[PDB]
């Protein structure tokens, strides 16, 4: 548990920055999409039909 | 006090440790893919907005 | 008197303890054996997720776009699929004899 | 000694883990919904192999 | 996490699925974009054109 | 942690709003190829469209 716990935190760790960022962008995609989230389904349901 | 908790918290953790385990190699496969496919949608970022 | 309550409430989990380790072992194993992936999503992902980030607003106007065209689109071809066909049938003779 | 010497640290991660669940604790029914409705959604494109 | 642990098992061989597809078509994903950058362009000319 | 938080909501509130129209969502793919072999059918049987 500890070898493999350290592997997979390193790896984090080594990417940290982008590991940090990708929260903050991730939450902004799908708050963006959330607020329009209605039309947005309606448009795919008429792209379908 | 909070004993209870503890030990919910820790039978909850051998049974999400054992769900994730299970549905683990299919996430990683789909991670390679996915993988893939993401370097594919990078290199032409540029295709994607213009369409 | 405080220890010893800790210690026999401890006690009590030792196989739910165990049970935990074991299931982490397993699925820390797992991801160890696949942090080559792990790497790679960490790598390639967070460009992408930024750019999606970057760009939603032109993403949800270009689904908007497209539904809108889609639904008047629907409607016309929903109400017309029928009485095109029987027009289409009817006026194959005439077209015939022209 | 060994603990001792990383006390700090793990002292760290036990205030950002009580950030962590204190925000992420209210919403649990929120979780099971967005598993679920994240389950029907891959379903909703997987009905065939190919 | 551990009550909806067949969701998530779900998910993840769904996302297995697609992401097998999606990368065993990545020539034809490439190809996909860079055409569809350019024929909505003349789709939108030619309705403009009778709008 | 309140990012993690707020994404995970408006997630589920997103898939679903998406999962209520599940009928015709679920044909997306399988529609979209169906009109796309009509459509390079329709094309490919009638060469002497331009003519006429």
């Amino acid at each position: 548990v500890i070898k493999n716990l350290n592997t997979v935190l390193d790896t984090t760790v080594r990417h940290q920055k982008q590991f940090d960022e990708t929260l903050v962008n991730f939450e902004t995609l799908i708050t963006g999409l959330k607020n329009r989230a209605d039309p947005i389904a309606t448009s795919v349901a008429d792209i379908s039909d | 006090p909070r004993m209870p908790q503890i030990r919910r918290d820790i039978t909850g953790l051998a049974n999400l440790g054992e769900v994730y385990a299970d549905a683990s190699p299919d996430l990683f496969d789909g991670l390679d893919n996915a993988v893939t496919t993401a370097r594919t949608l990078n290199e032409q970022r540029g295709n994607l907005d213009q369409a | 008197n405080q220890l010893d309550t800790f210690t026999d409430e401890l006690n009590q989990q030792r196989e739910e303890i165990t049970r935990a380790i074991d299931s982490t072992n397993r699925l820390l194993n797992i991801v160890s054996q696949r942090n080559d992936t792990l790497d790679r999503v960490l790598t390639e992902f967070p460009p992408l997720i930024q750019h999606f980030a970057e760009t939603r607003d032109l993403f949800a106007d270009a689904v908007t776009a497209l539904g809108r065209l889609s639904a008047a689109a629907d409607e016309t071809l929903s109400g017309s699929n029928a009485n095109l066909h029987t027009n289409l049938q009817n006026l194959q003779r005439p077209l015939k004899q022209l | 000694t060994a603990l001792n010497e990383g006390r700090g640290d793990f002292f760290a991660v036990v205030k950002s883990l009580a950030l962590f669940v204190n925000a992420l604790h209210r919403s649990d029914q929120q979780f099971v919904a967005l598993n679920n409705d994240l389950a029907q959604f891959t379903n909703s494109f997987t009905n065939t192999d190919q | 996490q551990v009550n909806s642990g067949d969701a998530i098992q779900r998910w993840a061989a769904n996302l297995n699925t697609l992401a097998a597809q999606s990368a065993q078509n990545d020539e034809a994903l490439r190809s996909g974009l860079q055409q569809a950058a350019p024929t909505a362009d003349q789709l939108n000319a030619v309705f403009s054109d009778v709008r | 942690s309140t990012q993690v938080n707020q994404l995970l909501v408006n997630a589920q509130t997103l898939l679903a709003a998406v999962n209520e129209r599940g009928r015709s969502v679920s044909l997306l793919l399988e529609r979209v190829s169906s009109v796309s072999r009509q459509v390079e059918g329709f094309v490919d049987e009638n060469p002497n469209l331009n003519h006429v």
